[PDB]
Parts: C-alpha cells; sequence; structure tokens
C-alpha cells in the first residue's frame, strides 16, 4: 500500500556550542559552558593562548 | 609622561615581526601591552576568504574525480590561506589548474591590487591527467571571526567560515629601556605573529587608533 | 571595516561625591574587558595626586 518512497539526506554540520557534551579519555566530562573570545584566554610567556 | 614611539620594528620573519616602544614607566608597560594585544586579537581587519564557487561541484560534501581530497578540505584549505587587498573591499579570485600537480595558492589569477603573501599554501591535488578544477574564490575584508551560519543563493556557492584575523599570536614582553639618562623606564616589545596580510606597524599603529577611538567617551581628542 | 559601535553613557549613577558608578552600554566584544583593565591599572597605579609621606 505504498507508491514511492524518497529519501533526502540532510548533511547537518554541527559545529561546537556552549552546552555541548566534551569529555577526555579519562572520565572527565563536561558541558562547554561559554565561549570565550581569544582575547580573553590565558596566555603564557609565549603568547599562546590555551 | 613619557610617549612611546616606534624606536624599532625587527622584522625577523616574514610572518611575524617584533615591534618596540620605548618610553614607558610603572604600570604604563603592562596597561599599554594588555590593552594592544587585546585590541589586536579582539578585532584586527583581515581579509580572508569567505565563498568558494567550483566550476563543477553542487554542494560541500560532494566529489570530483581527478581531486586528492574531499571538497570540504578543499574548502579548510582555502580559509587558511592569507590573502590581502589594497584597493578593493571586496574581490573575486579565479583559480584555474590542469594536469597533476599540488594546487597552490600561487596559480591564482590574481588581479592588480589583491596578492597572496603565501604562495607555497596548498589547496588541493590534482591527481588525473585530465582532471582540471576551477574555482571562483570570493575573498572580502573583513573584522573578528563570522560563521558562514549566521549571516545574511545558487545551489552551486559554497559557503566557507570567514575568518578576518590577520594577527594569530599576540605576546607582549616589558623590560627596562636603555634611555641616556633615567630609571623607571621600561620598553614594550610585542611578539605579534601574523599571517602575512597585515603590517605590523600599521597593525599596532591601527590598534591604538581603536583603542584611542573607544577611550574617547571620557576624553576630548 | 574600521566603524565601531562607540559606547554612549545611559546612565552615570551619581552616589554621594566620595563615590560614584559610571557604566557604558553600547561598546564592543571584548572592548569592555580591555577599558575597564586599561582605566583601572591607569588611574590605580599612575595618577597626578598629592598625599602625606612623612611625618615628624
Amino acid at each position: 500500500g505504498v507508491l514511492k518512497i524518497v529519501k533526502v539526506y540532510l548533511a547537518v554540520k554541527r559545529r561546537i556550542q556552549p552546552g555541548d557534551k566534551m569529555a577526555g579519555r579519562h572520565g572527565n566530562k563536561g558541558v562547554i559552558s561559554k565561549i570565550n573570545p581569544i582575547e580573553d584566554m590565558p596566555y603564557d610567556e609565549n603568547g599562546t593562548p590555551v | 609622561f613619557l610617549k612611546p614611539r616606534l624606536v624599532d620594528i625587527e622584522q625577523v620573519s616574514s610572518t611575524h615581526a617584533k615591534v618596540t616602544l620605548e618610553p614607558l614607566e610603572r604600570g604604563f608597560g603592562h596597561t599599554l601591552g594588555n590593552a594592544l594585544r587585546r585590541i589586536l586579537l579582539s578585532s584586527m581587519p583581515g581579509c580572508a576568504v569567505t565563498e568558494v564557487e567550483i566550476d563543477g561541484v553542487l554542494h560541500e560534501y560532494s566529489t570530483k574525480e581527478g581531486v586528492q581530497e574531499d571538497i570540504l578540505e578543499i574548502l579548510l584549505n582555502l580559509k587558511g590561506l592569507a590573502v590581502r587587498v589594497q584597493g578593493k573591499d571586496e574581490v573575486i579570485l579565479t583559480l584555474n589548474k590542469s594536469g597533476i600537480g599540488p594546487v597552490t595558492a600561487a596559480d591564482i589569477t590574481h588581479d592588480g591590487d589583491v596578492e597572496i603573501v603565501k604562495p607555497q599554501h596548498v589547496i588541493c591535488h590534482l591527481t588525473d591527467e585530465n582532471a582540471s578544477i576551477s574555482m571562483r574564490i570570493k575573498v572580502q575584508r573583513g573584522r573578528g571571526y563570522v560563521p558562514a551560519s549566521t549571516r545574511i543563493r545558487p545551489i552551486g556557492r559554497l559557503l566557507v567560515d570567514a575568518c578576518y584575523s590577520p594577527v594569530e599570536r599576540i605576546a607582549y614582553n616589558v623590560e627596562a629601556a636603555r634611555v641616556e639618562q633615567r630609571t623607571d623606564l621600561d620598553k614594550l616589545v610585542i611578539e605579534m605573529e601574523t599571517n602575512g596580510t597585515i603590517d605590523p606597524e600599521e597593525a599596532i599603529r591601527r590598534a591604538a587608533t581603536i583603542l584611542a577611538e573607544q577611550l574617547e567617551a571620557f576624553v576630548d581628542l | 571595516v574600521t566603524e565601531f559601535l562607540k559606547p554612549r553613557l545611559v546612565d552615570i549613577e551619581q552616589v554621594s561625591s566620595t563615590h560614584a558608578k559610571v557604566t557604558l552600554e553600547p561598546l564592543e566584544r571584548g572592548f569592555g574587558h580591555t577599558l575597564g583593565n586599561a582605566l583601572r591599572r591607569i588611574l590605580l597605579s599612575s595618577m597626578p595626586g598629592c598625599a602625606v609621606t612623612e611625618v615628624e
């Protein structure tokens, strides 16, 4: 009882967002709270922000 | 008080230089260095690519024969190229390549004003003998980072996330100066890292204008 | 590209003359911290003022 079936494949590019569940390999899991601008990041003497 | 000046600009490498400001007193050194670093990393007018059209690629996720990698990796490599323009705020770059060989940025049919500062930046590798890729790269100036999902037509147009940020690593050091006769004077050296699209002197001078204008809320120029 | 959202004073709550609370609404992203820290250091570490230094 069907005529024809149309399958449409949608590719979603989900960027990292506040709330996305990010977790390391050692059981440390956390939700991203804020996407802090790079100028606000702690930088070492070399200037590379973490 | 004392006025910092462009005492020296040590262009140590093609990408990153070492600018020096000489006259500064207690606090000024660190304050001015941190303010300049934040202004540079926050809002510096870059000229990153923002829109790409391929000759025969329908969408971002398809693949044309003869190319080493996906079109998505081609777009991400395109985002990485450092390009600076002089006159036009908007410019369209046409890339036509044929035959086996990596498609570096050097083969881009540049206009009179637009020029690639890193011609060695590879975009894609052509593999088949009769493999040709023809892309129309749309490059426009801008400030900060704006993704393609938060902006504003044909199905064949591909959107690449904009990365208008010439600077990538700004490090400043505050150390004592070598004035003729005085103490408590420090020199500020900024180890700014750029992709090559901005002159460190004009970048520093622009950052100060942005800070001075923001300061103008409480100070008459 | 050089245009910026220059702040405009919106309401400066005038507490007694020994205290004040100045605020700006528009400004720019990341520029609030820059201006705040710059002003704080610039007026907290170096200002022309007169105070006692030595008593006998």
